[PDB]
């Protein structure tokens, strides 16, 4: 499963 | 949560970002064992999230101007976050 880590 | 605590922070951009991380959503692989929901993974030093001071590494958020996080994407949690409203009134459960 895709596992992202997205800075905001 | 046995013992968690739900907590507000009230954050306002600086050059279009808060300042922190998300990891997890729906149709992610989970942050924490058993759990599909949006957590805060990094907050950049210096950034708007850590001059406010509240937020946590591990917090879970709940919602964002009282939009539900529960049961969302990790791609929809991130268009929201980067919208084009400048003032975010996080909610988040701490464990």
């Amino acid at each position: 499963n895709p596992n992202p880590e997205t800075s905001v | 949560p046995l013992g968690s605590e739900v907590i507000q922070a009230l954050i306002f951009k600086d050059d279009g970002s808060l300042g922190l991380s998300i990891s997890g959503g729906v149709g992610s692989s989970s942050f924490k064992s058993g759990d599909d929901g949006i957590f805060v993974s990094k907050i950049a030093k210096g950034g708007p999230c850590d001059n406010e001071g509240t937020l946590k590494i591990g917090d879970k958020i709940l919602s964002v101007n009282e939009i539900s996080f529960t049961g969302i994407t990790h791609e929809k949690a991130v268009e929201i976050l980067k919208n084009q409203d400048s003032k975010y009134m996080v909610v988040v459960e701490r464990s």
